[PDB]
């Protein structure tokens, strides 16, 4: 249930200094925040889509559980990733 | 990195542990490989702030869980790094 | 403003 290990050492790399190093169990730990981070949004979505009766959760469900829990600065950059995505 | 590359197929079955998940749209999971590539750089350079501050060049899990404690969006992961 | 989610995802783990 994780991302595979090596695009979130990638992408942690690309955050620090070319010279620094990150420890093996640092790179798991990122690992392990990331499904959780999108565990967390998807059950806000989830439980509002249950309040509303609706059976599939959209991408602006998403985009608001975002928005709710203190991610609303990715709101835009996803949306233009996602426009672009599919042009 | 190019985003494109993360697996949708993971994202979604990351999604689909969720009791209440019953169908997902199609961009559901292309928004969170944004997010998620989002997420992990933020958090990545607020761990480094501690890295540097103990005059470490390695980035270590200690720093992670530094840097969760600092920041109200990061309060979500307590139990993910305790 | 994480606070419910987060006791809700508690009993989820």
């Amino acid at each position: 249930i994780y991302l595979p290990i090596a695009n979130v050492a990638r992408i942690m790399k690309n955050a620090i200094p070319q010279t620094g190093k990150i420890a093996k169990d640092a790179k798991e730990c990122v690992q392990e925040c990331v499904s959780e981070f999108i565990s967390f949004i998807t059950s806000e979505a989830s439980e509002r889509c249950h309040q509303e009766k609706r059976k599939t959760i959209n991408g602006e469900d998403i985009l608001f559980a975002m928005s709710t829990l203190g991610f609303d600065s990715y709101v835009e950059p996803l949306k233009l990733y996602l426009q672009k995505f599919r042009e | 990195f190019r985003v494109q590359e993360l697996p949708l197929a993971r994202i979604k079955k990351i999604m689909k542990l969720d009791e209440d998940v019953k169908m997902i749209s199609a961009e559901a999971p292309v928004l969170f490989a944004k997010a998620a590539q989002i997420f992990i750089t933020e958090l990545t350079l607020r761990a480094w702030i501690h890295t540097e501050d103990n005059k470490r060049r390695t980035l270590q899990r200690n720093d992670i869980a530094m840097a969760i404690t600092k920041f109200d969006q990061f309060d979500f992961l307590i139990d993910i790094v305790p | 403003k994480q606070l419910h989610r987060i006791l809700k995802r508690r009993q989820a783990r």
